[PDB]
């Protein structure tokens, strides 16, 4: 299915407030910071995951938009049944000794499944259909300036258990940032689309995913976030006109005039972007 | 070669082991003059049976190419002896080769042979003796200090014992070491070779007098038998039995092993192998010992008071933090960190105690409340500390090892 | 105790304020979660500079809390205060690697030492 | 396909950031660094294999352009290609003889091969094809500053294997390096090329490789690299005119001396190129 047929790049601002973005798995549940600088980071596994809801929440199982069943599914069943789907017999270890079923076996994947489509996914498992690479990636998120992270106490009514020491009966904690401002960088590349077919309707809808996001995200320990802007930049053939580094420079963000010490508001930025070489295309108003 | 004819002589007066079959100058093993002399020699065995890894048919002695002959003289005039010699030399040899009889072993690349000058039980002693699979009653007495006399006076201590270290090329033989010693001074060497080596054993099923196979095997890339080093097979076995120092390539060998160490989930071992294990802190010891003259304790030294010492304990206890957090870990710092911290503390150990810090609070949370005791310890250690060393040398980078293994160790002991 | 109370290196005399303070809130508040260790060790390492003058916020509180009581130990704590803070002109706003260890040490000589009857 | 008739070499840089330069494989899977400094390294056969995949891409296999080292293959079988191409069959497995056309099937695999043609091979393996050595080195690069590689704890919402034995989340890792800058060397030399044939278009191809390498080479782990600098040094005659070390005199990395703390962008140096002995001419490329 038709591919696409020029390179991209992109950057996505976003904030937050009174807010845990991700947390820490080992350090309590503390946020992700910079153990020398004091910079807040992002997982992109994050933002991948967002991306899954919302296109399984807007598109609801249509056909050749199915998600993997991502949560809390034996990923091997699907494996095999790749297998039986392609009429192939299921192999734990290692993909058929033949080419095109061997190649079909997941050809049938990225058929059913929009996420293996985009991201790709390791398929050498206990049971066996390859390797795929993924069009899309993206970087970790970096904040523009030092975070502070806070810590709460709670009471509580009741007790869980059997407690029976016999009021205020239970402490509890939150781990919240007062204000934040992030940044990303991704990329899409074309060789590896004309591999699996990511097309053209595939890239409005992940468009659409990026502009509405955290709308449906809202949860208790979530606070208040939401998305800013975004730029893309689209070169004029198979393979860019010039090198990444330099585009991303273009995209300068600092302090507005009244800087009045701590920040806590989107306005207390001013955001640029400059203009590119002829062979680029700049399109911000997404 | 005197030996081999003069053993020869020796038995071939006896029923067994000696067979009557077999220009003109001097015979250089008899020193006669005017005799036949032997343009070839006999054949020696190879293969599995003979000389392990050789051709088929070896020889010592032997001129096939022109670079190697010299003065003008052809094939084996380069070297005159008898017929009757050459036949005798190679017959002992041969008999000698036999596995059938209880005096070959083999080490590594090389196989080595042994007898007495006379009739003696020292030959059964040694086969084993030397590398274990009365039995070690002598053992323990050479390793105390009293002589051999003592266990069995019978012993003509003033008997001469040789030993003789072979390995191949192609169809061509070599010669790694030779030695001649008496029996009285010979297993005196040995019994000193233990004392140095002791060292408290990690599990109950380990050998206590460890074989030096064993040990060799330890060194090796994967653990192969093969792999191992063939300079450092001949330098451990004549450092043995002469008594000299250890050669100086083997230290930085064995912190290379335990760099290059990570767990092998795929040999499936109920237990994730420990880098640092019995075999390996043992060789540490004896290194430290003859070259370096230090003193090193058997046990866990709890007033050692030494910095290099004293952070190997520090790091025993850290890990132990780690492992009790999360029981059946995936992997540790053992397994990535303890390369670096050896060699260069001052840019790791900051953040390894940083980390520290997360596995005692979330062991505070829980019931079993003695994170507590681990936190004391830590305390009494580095109150001993001024400050951590940006490097340190390889003698200092020994002891580090050696002060983990005796901590690691004390905590097995409670659990 | 092996603490050199005249070295005057910032990193170290950081780590013993550190000390100082976590012993502070532990008097002061029996039976709690867990220590200032804890929530914030990583935090003040990262960067002195920014939490530090939060930190010397709940100091005063939590010596307000007890002085107030019979307990006026708390009066010890603040004179130490004084003196460490003394020696010191600037927070820093970065440490190396090298100086983080140093500050753990300092930290661990204080901390036996405060423990001493 | 004439060789080439001057003396080069050159010297590279290029950045990292959030991400894992090159996997070692005994170290779990941390970055590769030097244990008594804490210097980073990384692999010339890393970079030799990104050429070879650039060249891959870009070429398409093209007469003269194919490449050997090629992802799953049995070796042995073009050996007997390049002798059945030559009209002849092979010796057994020790082979300590030329083959019986050393010309023929050496010119045979350097010809139609471009990375033999360029570096080399081993190739008395148990069908001989002979043995070359290539024109083309490059050493280890080494970071300017020591590094902090750092891990990261990560989650995963499915299981792969039946075998649950509790439906459950699973846990895993990551292994990153803040940033860091690299430095790498190389050399060139006419003679050998004249034993194969090395020519001026091949050198621009080279160049061209050299740039834009990285470009093609996202994936999950790598995060963000890119090249920064490249200059070229070129004698005028057969053999040299200045030792090599000399010449790497001449550039030279410090700090900008308004940067403090840890660095974080290509902005925290300063990079300085003297002047050339008479012999030599300086260029640069990017």
């Amino acid at each position: 299915m038709t591919a696409i047929a020029n390179r991209y790049e992109f950057v996505l601002l976003f904030d937050v407030e009174n807010g845990n973005p991700n947390g820490d798995p080992d350090a309590g549940n503390m946020p992700r910071i910079d153990p020398e600088t004091g910079h807040g980071l992002v997982t992109d596994v994050c933002l991948k995951r967002k991306i899954r809801n919302h296109v399984a929440l807007t598109k609801e199982g249509a056909e050749r938009f199915n998600i993997y069943i991502q949560e809390k599914a034996i990923l091997n069943e699907t494996h095999e049944r790749a297998y039986t789907a392609c009429d192939l017999k299921p192999e734990p270890k290692k993909l058929p000794k033949k080419v095109e079923d061997a190649k079909r076996v997941t050809d049938w994947m990225c058929t059913n499944f929009y996420d293996i489509r985009t991201f790709g996914a390791v398929m050498t498992t206990e049971v066996n259909c390859g390797q795929v690479r993924g069009p899309v990636q993206m970087a970790f998120a970096r904040s523009v300036e030092p975070v502070v992270p806070q810590e709460v106490s709670i009471t509580r009514m009741a007790v869980t258990t059997k407690a029976e020491a016999e009021d205020n009966r239970t402490m509890g904690r939150k781990h919240i940032v007062p204000y934040g401002l992030y940044v990303a960088h991704g990329f899409i590349s074309a060789p590896l689309a004309e591999k699996t077919g990511f097309s053209d309707e595939d890239l409005t809808l992940f468009w659409d995913a990026l502009v509405n996001m955290f709308e449906h995200d809202r949860s208790a320990a979530r606070g208040l976030m939401s998305s800013r802007k975004l730029i893309v930049f689209k070169h004029q053939n198979r393979l860019g006109n010039a090198p990444a580094h330099k585009l991303f420079d273009l995209v300068k963000v600092s302090r507005a005039e009244g800087s009045s010490g701590p920040a806590r508001s989107f306005a207390d930025y001013a955001v640029t972007v400059g203009q590119a070489p002829e062979g680029v295309e700049v399109k911000e108003m997404l | 070669l005197q030996a081999l004819h003069g053993y020869y002589q020796r038995m071939s007066a006896d029923p067994d082991a000696g067979m009557p079959p077999y220009l003109c100058g001097q015979c250089l093993i008899t020193g006669e003059r005017q005799k036949p002399i032997a343009q070839l020699h006999p054949s020696i065995k190879g293969g599995r049976d003979g000389v392990r890894g050789a051709q088929a048919v070896a020889s010592i002695v032997s001129f096939n190419n022109t670079a190697f002959e010299s003065y003008g003289k052809e094939q084996s005039i380069n070297a005159p002896v008898s017929q009757e010699a050459a036949f005798s030399y190679v017959t002992a040899l041969n008999y000698l080769l036999n596995p059938s009889n209880r005096q070959k072993v083999t080490i590594a690349d090389a196989t080595v042979v042994f007898w007495a000058e006379r009739s003696s039980p020292a030959e059964d002693i040694f086969a084993g003796m030397f590398d274990p699979p009365r039995m070690h009653d002598l053992l323990v007495a050479i390793r105390s200090g009293k002589r051999a006399t003592d266990i069995m006076p019978d012993m003509d201590e003033s008997v001469r014992f040789h030993v003789l270290g072979l390995s191949p090329n192609a169809a061509r033989l070599s010669v790694r070491f030779w030695e001649v010693d008496t029996v009285g001074h010979m297993l005196d060497k040995v019994g000193r070779h233990y004392r140095e080596l002791e060292i408290i054993p990690q599990f109950n099923n380990e050998q206590e007098f460890p074989s030096l196979s064993t040990l060799l095997r330890q060194t090796a890339v994967l653990n192969k038998t093969e792999n191992i080093s063939p300079v450092l097979a001949g330098g451990l076995f004549r450092a043995m039995l002469t008594g000299g120092p250890y050669p100086q390539s083997l230290l930085p060998a064995v912190l290379g092993r335990i760099r290059a160490e990570h767990a092998r989930p795929e040999d499936k071992s109920r237990y994730r192998l420990e880098v640092v294990t019995y075999y390996r802190a043992a060789l540490i010891k004896a290194y430290l010992i003859r070259n370096r003259k230090l003193e090193v304790p058997v046990s866990l030294d709890p007033a050692r008071t030494d910095r290099p010492y004293l952070l190997g304990r520090l790091f025993a206890v850290l890990e132990k933090a780690q492992e009790d957090a999360v029981p059946g870990a995936n992997a540790t710092i053992k397994d990535r960190y303890l390369a670096s911290a050896s060699a260069n503390p001052g840019q790791v150990f900051h953040m390894l105690l940083k980390n520290a810090s997360n596995h005692t609070a979330k062991l505070r949370k829980d019931p079993e409340r003695k994170a507590i005791h681990y936190e004391i310890m830590m305390q009494e250690i580095i109150d001993n500390i001024s400050d951590f060393p940006v490097t340190m040398s390889s003698d200092e980078q020994g002891l580090f090892m050696i002060g983990y293994y005796h901590q690691r160790k004390a905590l097995f002991t409670k659990k | 105790v092996s603490l050199d109370p005249a070295r005057t290196d910032r990193p170290y005399l950081l780590g013993r304020l550190f000390a100082v303070l976590e012993k502070a809130q532990e008097d002061a508040v029996p039976g709690a979660n867990a220590t200032i260790k804890d929530r914030y060790l990583a935090s003040a390492s990262a960067n002195p500079g920014q939490v530090f003058h939060m930190l010397l916020k709940n100091a005063s509180n939590h010596t307000a809390k007890l002085r107030k009581d019979p307990e006026r130990k708390a009066i010890h704590y603040e004179i130490m205060m004084q003196e460490i803070i003394d020696n010191i002109s600037d927070f820093p706003v970065t440490m190396s690697s090298d100086e983080q260890g140093l500050f753990m040490i300092g930290y661990y000589h204080q901390r036996k030492a405060l423990f001493t009857k």
